């Protein structure tokens, strides 16, 4: 079988016969746990928080607010509210947000914003202008100098 | 060799 381990300030550790599985538990309350299929789970007992490392970079932090986080190897970051929302931030700069209703919101690094709505509908403000595009075809923009155009469909 | 815990972990920053 494997073995325990007990040092002189609390912290205990238990290895696996093949020693492959790795249990740490610390003085303060924090749990390590090393798998055999090299993932690395860590408790923080204080923070009540669980943060997961896989070998391929990816890492996974789970907060007791039900808030969850991935950070992807490539950069990427994703952010999963208590109220489920679903954030979204992207290595060139670029947001997403999507709501439990469907709408998704998109902010750019050049300052615009894309709105899709669960009705289909997009809408997209610039500097220059605020632009709604109605799934009948029809698009109304409102300028920067207050004019107001509606293109309607074919 | 060294099994000293890590320090406190805190949310990535949002703005919503």
């Amino acid at each position: 079988g494997g073995r325990l381990v007990v040092f002189p300030n609390g912290t205990r550790k238990e290895l696996s016969a093949d020693g492959q599985t790795v249990k740490v538990m610390f003085f303060n309350g924090d749990v390590k746990h090393t798998m055999p299929d090299q993932r690395v789970i860590y408790y923080y007992a204080e923070a009540q928080t669980t943060h997961i490392t896989y070998p391929d970079g990816m890492e996974v932090l789970q907060f007791p607010n039900n808030q969850t986080e991935k950070h992807f190897p490539d950069g990427r970051k994703e952010i999963t509210f208590p109220d489920q929302t679903v954030k979204t931030l992207h290595p060139d700069g670029r947001e997403e947000s999507v709501l439990t209703d469907g709408t998704i919101i998109q902010l750019n690094p050049d300052g615009s914003k894309v709105i899709q709505f669960n009705t289909g509908q997009r809408e997209i403000h610039t500097a220059d202008f605020k632009r709604r595009e109605y799934p009948d075809g029809t698009v109304k923009t409102v300028y920067s100098d207050g004019r107001q155009e509606t293109q309607y469909p074919t | 060799e060294d099994l000293s815990p890590r320090p406190s972990p805190n949310p990535h920053p949002v703005s919503q």
